[PDB]
């Protein structure tokens, strides 16, 4: 079974250095070459560089002062480090294997999970979570939609649960927007309305980087 | 240094018709050996990219013959056949053949179904946000068809431009909609000094707006 598997940094400062590791399983790194290829926030693919079997490398016009790209065919690993980092670096990293195992890829076999970095000032800030309620002036009938509102937290992401999983029954999850600097999510959940108030609804916000969990009952007015 | 345009950026499609991508180089790609290196990715929402077509015209393995690709020397199409649920996601050609490898653009095959007026739903600020000074107004417009849709903010029937930021969701796999979150970020102080707060969601689905609001009594 073939795999790779990217860890990075994460987040990193606007001028220091980034260090990818891909680790390769169920192939030799003499036999293939290794692809990156990374993908910034909303926008397409750009093929960064490769590491070619034999131990030479090419690099992305744009990047190739920046990239380098080596290897340790004895652990399995490759690198990217990439230096002098932009804002606009910021984006999930991918590694991928090329199916032609020699010197002309017919293309790009297998990949990995990818890896997000991002590059900033900013400063790891546990996210502020706010409860969406109606109004008491609004009674609508059927159903009834809830909202919790994630502000101003840093680095991406947070993951919202409601009621321990056991609504998937229309959650709507909004991609995070930058402001001040911070990030904004939000998250919708339609429940039948006679299940709220009457019932109890929380939503549950996850923070891994803060290590942070945050829970709102939703309750009216 | 080598271009690759893609078009459209965005392909509606209804599930079980044909789709038709194509890719344009700004260089003939053809290695004057006559081979040609053009392959077709596809990147569903949340995933890697994975390898559909590789030599312009041959399917990788495990992929259904209702993918195909043609094309020339600077004009390739990728072609998708009874489009499935499945099928949804970003088409990127890649060219490989000419130093440095290079991606197209991408194209988002959406989904066409039947027009959907979204649910609206205004929320005014919790009172421990108020509590830290802020004050964000809170709109969502869940599950409608097509993506294309005006908010408007009111205050006591004025519009407000400023502070308004909005987020749509991709494409519903279920049910092939969208919703998108409006949020109207004030301060406390401005927050208070008025009576109405209005969400007007235009779309075209009626030619009258869905409206609503509250008052802060
Ligand atoms: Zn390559
Ligand atoms: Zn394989
Ligand atoms: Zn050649
Ligand atoms: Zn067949
Ligand atoms: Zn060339
Ligand atoms: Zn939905
Ligand atoms: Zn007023």
């Amino acid at each position: 079974q073939v795999q790779l598997k990217e860890s990075g940094p994460g987040l990193v400062a606007p001028s220091q250095s980034l260090s990818i590791t891909c680790t390769v399983s169920g192939f030799s790194l003499t036999n293939y070459g290794v692809d990156w290829v990374r993908q910034p926030p909303g926008k397409g693919l750009e093929w960064v560089g490769v590491i070619w079997s034999g131990g030479s490398t090419n690099y992305n016009s744009a990047l190739m002062s920046r990239l380098s790209i080596s290897k340790d065919n004895s652990k399995s690993q490759v690198f990217l480090k990439m230096n002098s980092l932009q804002t606009d670096d910021t984006a999930v990293y991918y590694c991928a294997k090329h199916w032609g195992g020699y010197y002309i890829p017919y293309g790009m076999d297998h990949w990995g999970q990818g890896t997000t970095v991002t590059v900033s000032s900013a400063k790891t800030t546990p996210p502020s979570v706010y409860p969406l309620a109606p109004g008491c002036g609004d009674t609508t009938g059927s159903s009834v939609t809830l909202g919790c509102l994630v502000k101003g937290y840093f680095p991406e992401p947070v993951t919202v649960t409601w009621n321990s999983g056991s609504l998937s029954s229309s959650v709507h999850t909004f991609p995070a927007l930058l402001q001040s600097g911070l990030y904004t999510m939000s998250s919708s959940v339609t429940v039948p309305s006679s299940t709220w108030p009457s019932q109890t609804v929380t939503c549950s916000v996850a923070h891994p980087a803060s290590s942070t969990t945050v829970d709102k009952k939703l309750e009216p007015r | 240094e080598l271009v690759m345009t893609q078009t459209p950026l965005s392909l509606p499609v209804s599930l079980g018709d044909q789709a038709s991508i194509s890719c344009r180089s700004s260089q003939s790609i053809v290695h004057s050996n006559g081979n040609t290196y053009l392959e077709w990715y596809l990147q569903k929402p949340g995933q890697s990219p994975k390898l559909l077509i590789y030599k312009v015209s041959n399917r990788f393995s495990g992929v259904p013959d209702r993918f195909s690709g043609s094309g020339s020397g600077t004009d390739f199409t990728l072609k998708i056949n009874r489009v499935e649920a499945e099928d949804l996601g970003v088409y990127y050609c890649f060219q490989g053949s000419h130093l440095p490898p290079t991606f197209g653009g991408g194209t988002k095959l959406e989904i066409k179904r039947a027009d959907a007026a979204p649910t609206v739903s205004i929320f005014p600020p919790s009172s421990e946000q108020l509590t830290s000074g802020g004050a964000s107004v809170v709109c969502f417009l869940n599950n409608f068809y097509p993506k294309d849709i005006n908010v408007k903010w009111k205050i006591d029937g004025s519009e407000r431009q400023n502070g308004v930021l909005n987020s749509w969701t991709d494409q519903d796999s279920k049910d092939s909609t969208y919703s998108m979150s409006s949020t109207l970020t004030l301060t406390k102080d401005e927050y208070e000094r008025h009576n109405s707060y209005t969400c007007e969601a235009t779309h075209k689905t009626s030619t009258s707006p869905i409206v609503k609001s509250f008052n802060r009594n």
